[PDB]
């Protein structure tokens, strides 16, 4: 919903492998996922929510099933936020990423001050 | 016997090394995005200044 | 109860297996507990406080 | 389309390498692409569209 | 006082965070504040001086 008293749908940034690369399961489904997703700001705490991957680029998962993520593929995650989590404009809030091995990252920005359908944090 | 005892203790130092560059690996990224955020902010407020144009005009009652 | 005054109420962390995988037991009974938590901070000590375990992800329990 | 209702066509630039030279691919068919190009704007968004390469002055293409 | 007199010494000034942006606290009672102001001049020196602060505009105060 757009406005001074809008409202956030959704949240989309996009991961690649690091140096060194060793692949890592990327699997979405809710009873065999290795990445867990934490939402949390100053008034509320989820656990555990739900998202989905869109592979961009070239890919092995379109052809037989791959799912892991190895060198030259570009992954797209969007988080869901919709009907639950309510959300809206000047709020800090943070994403954070647990993968099975490797590194933990979080992800701290700030909703602007009047929500529009597409939003940039730079 | 020196054989399998050495295969006790390698293991330790292992180990305590793998937990440790977890830790960097995780401080790293923390401090990466912070210094990320400095220049973008910086960057803000120099641009954001404003103007007059024209004359001021008072009204008296 | 937020304010100046305040105070708190509970102290979560998650945990996950390191390198070597040798599993571990985690039952928050309090008559069969293999994992003991305690709390000091400056003024007050008491051992053996309760907890408990919520699992994420991918699971078998 | 020309005039104050117009709309745009396409969008063209030019690239090259940089300081400490290293080969970058540069293939554009659509299974076997390894540089992805975005769009946004205030009202939409698409990702991963369609883009052409043509080499200007000497080359071995 | 005017003339050649004294001056309340209410000197006024306003302050804002920069662009980091992490706060500090600004409580300014006597046994609790962590801010400290002192006083200089080319013949008496006093210090831990205090002060009342007013918040203006937008504020979660």
């Amino acid at each position: 919903t757009t406005g001074a008293t809008g409202t956030v749908d959704s949240v989309i940034f996009t991961v690649a492998s690091a140096a060194g690369g060793e692949p890592i399961d990327l699997n979405n489904d809710p009873d065999d996922r290795v990445v867990v997703i934490d939402y949390r700001d100053a008034t509320q705490r989820h656990t555990d929510v739900d998202w989905s991957v869109t592979w961009l680029g070239k890919n092995d998962y379109d052809t037989t099933g791959d799912t892991l993520l190895e060198q030259g593929e570009l992954a797209e995650i969007t988080v869901t936020l919709a009907p639950t989590i309510t959300l809206s404009t000047n709020t800090d809030f943070i994403i954070e990423v647990k993968p099975p091995a490797g590194a933990v990252f979080s992800i701290q920005r700030t909703t602007p001050a009047y929500i529009e359908t597409v939003n940039d944090l730079q | 016997i020196t054989a399998l005892e050495t295969a006790i203790i390698l293991i330790a130092f292992v180990v305590v090394a793998s937990v440790f560059a977890f830790t960097i690996l995780s401080a790293g990224t923390f401090s990466t995005e912070r210094g990320k955020e400095a220049v973008y902010a910086g960057l803000s407020e120099v641009r954001s200044s404003i103007e007059i144009k024209g004359s001021v005009v008072i009204i008296g009652e």
